[PDB]
């Protein structure tokens, strides 16, 4: 018993929402995710490909509207956000897919 | 005697707006005098009221109701907003009486 | 005074067995996209 | 799993959701009128000119 590395109960995914909701902060915080395949699993390179396309924008990029990503792009053009990230984040069993941005309450929808 | 008590009390009870959890001032048609009164209730009172309004919606879209446990007792109902009501009404003949003279 | 009798009621037999299929269809559509609110819930969670 | 399968080949893309849409109604038509005169018809034994037609089909005169 002492040596055998105990195998997680896996946990099961819901697509779902949880909305906590406060006018009085001055921006807006929105994560969207689905599952990953979890560590272990090859794809996982070709979804970390595929966050580098969208990548991520910070209002102090310099490169602005000349950005590659199409998203980042957007964002300057259409003043959209003040930031936002995409990630892949792991486990051994599963995984989120997704991405986070900051953006100010009347800018929300557009991002989205 | 107490008749007219008996008949608030009753009538509260018919109206059935505790059901939704909802306090007589919750239920108030928002005309002008409501909305300044509104304007002017503190934070806590505010938020209070705008969560029971947004959870009897919510029963309201459901078609359901509070379990009879949680439902507003008549003596209980806090009437928050009648204060405020009263003032700004007021205020309000004041202004319409003094600009006819 | 209705030669068209016939015709009116086979279409009347089309118009309810589609009507019966179109009408639950729906229902259970509405349902499906309704299920999102219906059963939401819902919490106050004040500093206090 | 049918409809698994159905999923997979069918609804997912809205190219083939279309398709499915198009040829499901062609195939539904075919088959929804014939049931519903042949449900006619039988409710309606004999009535109909159909039925009564041969008696002078040909057979008169
Ligand atoms: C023989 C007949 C053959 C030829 C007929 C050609 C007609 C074919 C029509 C093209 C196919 C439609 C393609 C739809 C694709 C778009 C779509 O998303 O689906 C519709 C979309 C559903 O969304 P999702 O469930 O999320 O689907 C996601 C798919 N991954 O919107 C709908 O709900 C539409 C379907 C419901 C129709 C409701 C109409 C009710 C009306 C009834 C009364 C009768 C009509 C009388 C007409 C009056 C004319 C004068
Ligand atoms: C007139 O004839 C009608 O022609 C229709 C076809 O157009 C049939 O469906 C009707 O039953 C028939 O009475
Ligand atoms: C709610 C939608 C109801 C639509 C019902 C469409 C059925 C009409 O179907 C009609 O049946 C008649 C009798 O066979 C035919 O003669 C007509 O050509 C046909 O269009």
């Amino acid at each position: 018993k002492e040596d055998a590395v105990p195998i997680l109960p896996r946990c099961r995914f819901t697509g779902s929402e949880i909305r906590a909701r406060d006018d009085a902060l001055p921006v807006a915080h929105v994560a969207l995710a689905v599952e990953g395949p979890g560590w272990a699993d090859p794809d996982n390179v070709v979804l970390h490909v595929a966050n580098a396309i969208i990548g991520r924008y910070d209002r102090t990029f310099g490169g602005g509207k000349h950005l590659s990503s199409r998203l980042a792009a957007l964002a300057v053009e259409h003043k959209l956000c003040h930031s936002f990230q995409t990630f892949n984040t792991s486990y051994s069993d599963t995984g989120l897919f997704g991405f986070h941005f900051v953006a100010d309450p009347l800018s929300i929808d557009d991002m989205m | 005697g107490r008749l007219m008590d008996r008949i608030r009390k009753w009538y509260y009870n018919a109206a059935g707006f505790n059901k939704y959890g909802l306090m007589r001032d919750d239920t108030l048609y928002e005309d002008d005098d409501v909305k300044e009164a509104l304007k002017r209730l503190p934070e806590d009172l505010y938020n209070e009221r705008m969560f029971r309004i947004k959870r009897a919606l919510d029963l309201s879209l459901k078609h359901r109701i509070l379990p009879k446990e949680q439902w507003v007792k008549y003596e209980e109902d806090k009437p928050y907003l009648e204060p405020y009501l009263k003032e700004v009404i007021r205020e309000r003949l004041e202004r319409e009486a003094w600009n006819k003279k | 005074a209705e030669p068209e009798h016939d015709q009116r009621k086979r279409m009347g037999l089309k118009m309810l067995l589609i009507s019966a299929l179109l009408t639950s269809l729906l229902y259970y559509m509405k349902r499906h996209k309704w299920s999102v609110l219906k059963s939401r819930k819902m919490a106050y969670r004040p500093p206090k | 799993a049918l409809l698994r399968q159905a999923y997979s080949a069918l609804f997912r893309r809205t190219s083939t959701f279309a398709l499915t849409v198009v040829l499901g109604a062609v195939l539904f038509e075919r088959a929804f009128d014939q049931g519903a005169d042949a449900i006619f018809e039988h409710l309606n034994e004999g009535k109909l000119w159909k039925h009564i037609k041969h008696k002078y089909e040909a057979s008169e005169e």
